[PDB]
């Protein structure tokens, strides 16, 4: 069943927010990055993953 | 009036698309650069109205699609282009699919551009760990998913205008380890979100360009399903 | 002139981007993260400071 | 309709300030928390019209102030209240103004919120270096600015909608030595960072509540030329 079948139900069990994580989700960010209500950010990594990248363990 | 140049969408599955739809909903003007590996048929279907359900944004809104081009991202200028892939069944037909060629190409249908999308990666072989990646595979991969990226950029900045803004997706595996993301496509990670601060400073200092890169969290996207694990 | 003038003056010197840093060039950015189109992301510390936080060595 | 609470402004010249102007873009309504000690001195500047210019926001809207409410994030509940500020000059003539106070205060005049930033921070010894600073000293750079944030999640919670979002500023000493950013203050930025990672893993799991901080970099406020060295 796959590499990223393994990475959706990971992220899915043990992001901090539970929510299926959606095309569109990471497409208002990449609108909000490109238009000027982010002037002041550059040269930056934003992650949009429902906050996975700051785990470091699991609970379960 | 802003215009936006997506580069890689091969369907509606991806990052791109979700990209693509959410600008839509602010009124940007899109331009797909799509690989001409899957290109007559992203047309095709598009003509066909496969799209049609997908290019719903909810609010009664449809998506508006300025254009859509022929575009591969290993080539930088057409003296790039190497006889045989130049001769080959689906790239003979097509032509202006350097990143310099379709620069210019959007430079003259439209003017000037101040969006720019790098949504786009590849490695040969991604489904063989570090380790046993080849020369030739590993750089494959930070040329296709990393290099594309910095010269999208040299000959992208000079049909932006100033203020303009740029971005690329990556992901967690440059920074953590996950095992399974092979051929050096983590290295090519660790690569582009090491380009994005350096390109940060001479785009910034030199054109008051933005450039920004996305760590997104996994989707069931085409190119994701290609990882055999 | 103190520290925060300092602080002020190098910054616009030395961050990738040039323009002078307004308080609403960061209510921009907080606007879009108390917003939904960033409820993918959370956890967060997200720079907004002209990109200075990205260069190690000045060029002066 | 959104309401979202400000914590932490005393004059037009911080970042408060900047968010709540780029909230009113947006139609929400705002709240204010001040500093008791500087409260009155803020209740007049705004009614003797001093704000009046800052409060415009391009588009020809007025900031859509709902209120502004003495807030001392000091102070968990009523009964963490000393005796010294109890007989304050300042305080003595204001109440409900510790952080569950204000929670409760506003939850019974508006409903719930769902938008909540946390823009405040002290540090008595800001002046001295970490090395020569006092427990007392460091201890209060923490409560003041970064246990505060933790106490304002946990008493504002209850009265906020699902998927509301939470925001704080921090400062890059935390990650990288700025010599002069004393008191630790860099500590508590430092610990700040560090609590939304933990915070938004709580948060998220149990609320969906969202928590992010904002790194920002330099601004004249008040508090900034309050630094010295
Ligand atoms: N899907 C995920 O879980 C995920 C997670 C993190 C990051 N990303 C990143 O997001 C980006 C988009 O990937 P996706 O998941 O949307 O997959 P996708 O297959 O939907 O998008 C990749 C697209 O790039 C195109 N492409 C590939 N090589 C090209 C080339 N040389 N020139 C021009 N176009 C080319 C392909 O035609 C394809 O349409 C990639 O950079 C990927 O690394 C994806
Ligand atoms: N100014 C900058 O260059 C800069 C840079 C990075 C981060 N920040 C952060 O921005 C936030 C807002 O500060 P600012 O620089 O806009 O200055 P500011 O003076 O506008 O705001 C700080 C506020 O905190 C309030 N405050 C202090 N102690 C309090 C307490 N015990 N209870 C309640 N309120 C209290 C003060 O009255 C003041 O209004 C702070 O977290 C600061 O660390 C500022
Ligand atoms: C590997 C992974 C694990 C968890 C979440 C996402 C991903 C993920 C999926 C597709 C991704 O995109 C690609 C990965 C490899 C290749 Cl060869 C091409 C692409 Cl477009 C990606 O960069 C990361
Ligand atoms: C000191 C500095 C140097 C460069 C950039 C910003 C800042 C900066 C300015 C004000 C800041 O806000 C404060 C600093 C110290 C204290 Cl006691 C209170 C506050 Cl509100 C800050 O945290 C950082």
């Amino acid at each position: 069943y796959t590499f990223i079948d393994y990475a959706i139900e990971y992220s899915e069990k043990y992001a901090p927010l539970r929510q299926k994580l959606l095309s569109t989700d990471i497409g208002s960010v990449a609108s909000f990055l490109l238009s000027r209500e982010s002037r002041a950010i550059t040269g930056q990594t934003i992650y949009v993953d429902n906050g996975l990248n700051i785990m470091f363990l699991p609970d379960d | 009036e802003d215009i936006c140049f997506i580069a890689g969408i091969g369907d509606t599955n991806g990052y791109g698309w979700g990209i693509a739809k959410e600008l839509s909903k602010r009124n940007v003007k899109i331009i797909f650069g799509i690989w001409p590996p899957v290109y007559n048929i992203f047309m095709k279907n598009y003509k066909n109205g496969k799209f049609d359900n997908d290019m719903i944004i909810d609010k009664d809104k449809k998506m508006n699609i300025l254009d859509m081009l022929p575009f591969d991202a290993s080539f930088d200028t057409a003296n790039d282009i190497d006889e045989e892939t130049k001769n080959n069944k689906r790239y003979n037909m097509l032509q202006n699919y350097t990143i310099e060629d379709v620069a210019n190409l959007i430079h003259q249908k439209y003017g000037k551009i101040n969006m720019l999308v790098h949504s786009l990666a590849n490695a040969k072989e991604v489904q063989k760990d570090l380790l046993n990646t080849s020369r030739k595979g590993y750089l494959d991969a930070l040329s296709k998913s990393s290099y594309s990226l910095i010269s999208l950029c040299k000959y992208f900045v000079n049909i932006m205008k100033p203020q303009s803004s740029i971005i690329s997706l990556t992901y967690h595996a440059s920074q953590k380890v996950v095992p399974g993301y092979g051929g050096g496509m983590s290295s090519a990670k660790a690569a582009l979100e090491s380009d994005t601060r350096v390109l940060a400073y001479h785009l910034g200092r030199n054109y008051n360009i933005r450039i920004n890169t996305i760590s997104a969290g996994p989707l069931k996207s085409r190119a994701a399903t290609a990882i055999n694990k």
